[PDB]
């Protein structure tokens, strides 16, 4: 079990992404380019549009691994910012500490 | 009031660890890293894995040697392998203990796919630091 | 297994296989010890073969690489005991050290038969400075005292007047 | 032959101890390949198909079939000098690429032709 | 008393070929808290002083990165708390050393890394020309 469904939903997106990455590239290759024809473009446009709408990447979300928390997150220990908090307050993340200066 | 990771006075009875007599302002201060590894610092890689493995071991060795930790585990990563080192309550006959040491040690080894190391310190009560 | 006089066969093919080049294996010459121990009880001359024999072997570095060779280091020690010879039992030490000396006993209790026997004789053909030096090196580290290893220390006491030790070997025991 | 490997296994058993130190439990943890090599190159474990730089940096020879002075000379030397720039891919890959745009080229004939450019 | 008798084997082989020179070999050791590096920094000393290795060792300058968080679970904005991860260097410089020596040298250090620390390594290794440079002309 993933801790939400939302989890659920977003490590679908994730595989789905990850599989078509390479059309999806290759083809968006033909749409961003100046030198070929109008009339491949709008074909090869017709094409990554056709691509399952879950493949596309800016519908996946960073979320909190442990708590799915989607916001407040940091991006570095893939955590929540409760859930980094209480690991470093306890000071199980090696070499992080409280900041006085 | 600040409450995060603190033990709040009792009537002045209650027995505290070292660890836990410590509230977080006090860390690299005072008490130490109850963990130690590479991914933090500055231009390192894959401090999130190194976090998720961790908190799964603690979980792990807590249902594993139920009753018997005496206080937080220390997880000391070195070139590829993990040495675990615990503070462990006499508890268990050592038929137990040693049957648990390379359960785990082999069970770990073949989920996290890396050589790890067990260090069990046996105490006979939880030492304490503070009240009591 | 047959008879304990056809060592004199067997001792010709131990010569035999030296003429063709292969260097015989710890159980060949387990084996030799075996029915040169059987001969060796009521006869102390095929003793001082297997002694030789031993000479021969201890100036080089073992490659323990056959089947059978646990019982050679077990039965090639095993003889000193019955016999109280200590010298070639310092022998078959510097042997055990020194090819790969882990490799070379295959189990606890034919290890311990080792130490049993070995300490047996380090204790009273040796003087208290020897003995007292290698009981704390031998005894908690590697393998424990049964109860033939401990009649040993009681009897090296009451000799040679040692009344100081009695505490620690108590306290050990 | 079975009996080899039992032969090996048991003269390998009376060979085995338990570590006698903490030098011997790295040794034998390297030979098997748990333990890592020192010193440490990162590269070790993977060598890429045994290629070599000019399978990766110079693509031309897969462009050999492809029209010569069109619009797909551009498009293609630019997907071309992309993948020539790039370390996370293999050989393999970068040409399964380029026979995709092969075959989606050659799919497609009909919008070439009607676009204003005889295309090949 | 118990001593064990001939106990060494070392293997090495000589090939027959040019051993790598290394002009500089430079080791970059990041830790977090600065008593280990210095323990550290110490013991890499010895280790190559007692190999003839003839290194200099100098401190680069600490980086501290901060950052901060929401101190309260639910709605105070204007309180946070602040983290800091603080970065401290150690600067190993070896000069004129073999290729052999190196691996040496860099296998012994590299084993004995304690476990809060990392490390970098530039080397700098001396090669005379290539084939087709030498002294043809096309
Ligand atoms: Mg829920
Ligand atoms: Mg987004």
């Amino acid at each position: 079990y993933y801790v939400d469904w939302k989890m659920l939903r977003d490590v679908k997106r994730r595989k789905m992404a990850y599989e078509y990455a390479d059309e999806r590239l290759r083809i968006n290759s033909l749409r961003k380019n100046t030198i070929l024809p109008k009339d491949l473009q709008e074909v090869a446009d017709e094409e990554i549009a056709s691509l399952p709408r879950d493949s596309c990447p800016v519908r996946i979300r960073n979320r909190c691994v442990m708590t799915s928390r989607p916001r407040g997150v940091k991006r570095r220990w893939r955590l929540s910012r409760i859930v980094f908090r209480h690991l470093a307050d306890h000071g199980q993340l090696s070499g992080v500490q409280r900041a006085m200066w | 009031k600040n409450r995060a990771a603190r033990v709040r006075v009792s009537k002045g009875d209650k027995p505290v660890t070292y660890e836990e007599a410590h509230a977080p302002h006090y860390i690299a201060h005072r008490k130490g890293w109850l963990s130690l590894h590479t991914g933090n610092l500055d231009g390192e890689d894959h401090a999130a894995e190194r976090t998720v493995e961790d908190v799964f071991l603690r979980k792990f060795m807590l249902g594993t040697f139920p009753g018997c930790l005496a206080d937080q585990l220390v997880l000391k990563r070195r070139a590829n392998q993990l040495e675990i080192c615990a503070l462990v309550l006499r508890q268990l006959p050592p038929h137990k203990f040693y049957f648990l040491v390379g359960y785990s040690e082999t069970l770990l080894s073949h989920f996290y796919k890396c050589p790890v190391h067990l260090h069990l310190q046996t105490v006979p009560s939880k030492v304490v630091y503070k009240y009591i | 297994r047959f008879y304990a006089f056809g060592k004199l066969p067997a001792l010709q093919t131990l010569r035999e296989m030296k003429a063709i080049g292969i260097e015989p294996s710890l159980a060949t010459y387990h084996y030799v010890i075996q029915l040169f121990y059987q001969h060796e009880s009521p006869s102390k001359g095929s003793s001082l073969i297997i002694y030789d024999i031993m000479n021969e072997v201890m100036g080089k570095r073992f490659s323990p690489r056959d089947p059978d060779d646990d019982m050679f280091f077990q039965s090639a020690m095993r003889v000193c005991s019955s016999l109280r010879d200590l010298e070639l039992a310092y022998q078959v030490h510097g042997l055990l050290n020194t090819g790969d000396n882990w490799k070379l006993i295959g189990s606890d209790h034919r290890r311990n038969f080792y130490y049993s026997k070995f300490f047996n004789l380090l204790c009273f053909m040796e003087q208290i400075d020897v003995t007292l030096k290698w009981y704390k090196d031998l005894i908690p580290s590697v393998f424990f005292p049964h109860s033939q290893t401990m009649i040993d220390l009681l009897q090296a006491l009451d000799v040679a007047n040692r009344l100081d030790m009695v505490p620690q070997i108590w306290k050990d025991s | 032959s079975l009996w080899d490997i039992e032969f090996a296994k048991q003269l390998a058993a009376v060979t085995e101890r338990p570590f006698q130190n903490g030098f011997e439990e790295m040794i034998q943890w390297t030979k098997e390949g748990k333990l890592w090599e020192f010193p440490i190159n990162n590269e070790a474990g993977f060598d890429d198909d045994g290629s070599e730089f000019h399978e990766h940096i110079f693509l031309d020879k897969y462009l050999q079939d492809f029209p010569k002075q069109g619009p797909i000379r551009h498009f293609m030397e630019l997907v071309t000098c992309g993948l020539s720039k790039n370390p996370y891919l293999s050989v393999k890959q970068k040409v399964e690429h380029i026979e995709w745009f092969r075959n989606y080229f050659n799919e497609k004939r009909v919008i070439l032709k009607e676009s204003g450019i005889q295309l090949n | 008393v118990d001593v064990p008798k001939d106990m060494t084997k070392p293997e090495i082989t000589i090939s027959d070929e040019p051993d790598t020179l290394y002009k500089r070999l430079s080791v970059l050791v990041k830790g977090h808290d600065k008593a280990v590096l210095d323990s550290y920094e110490y013991f890499a000393v010895l280790a190559a002083k007692e190999l003839g290795i003839s290194i200099k060792v100098h401190e680069p300058p600490r980086k501290i990165e901060r950052f901060t968080l929401l101190k309260s679970v639910h709605i105070f904005k204007k309180h946070r708390v602040q983290y800091e991860m603080r970065t401290l260097y150690r600067c190993l410089e070896l000069e004129h050393l073999t290729g052999s020596t190196a691996d040496v040298y860099l296998e012994y250090i590299q084993r004995n890394l304690p476990e809060g620390v990392a490390m970098e390594v530039t080397k700098t290794k001396l090669e005379q020309l290539p084939e087709h440079i030498r002294k043809p002309i096309w």
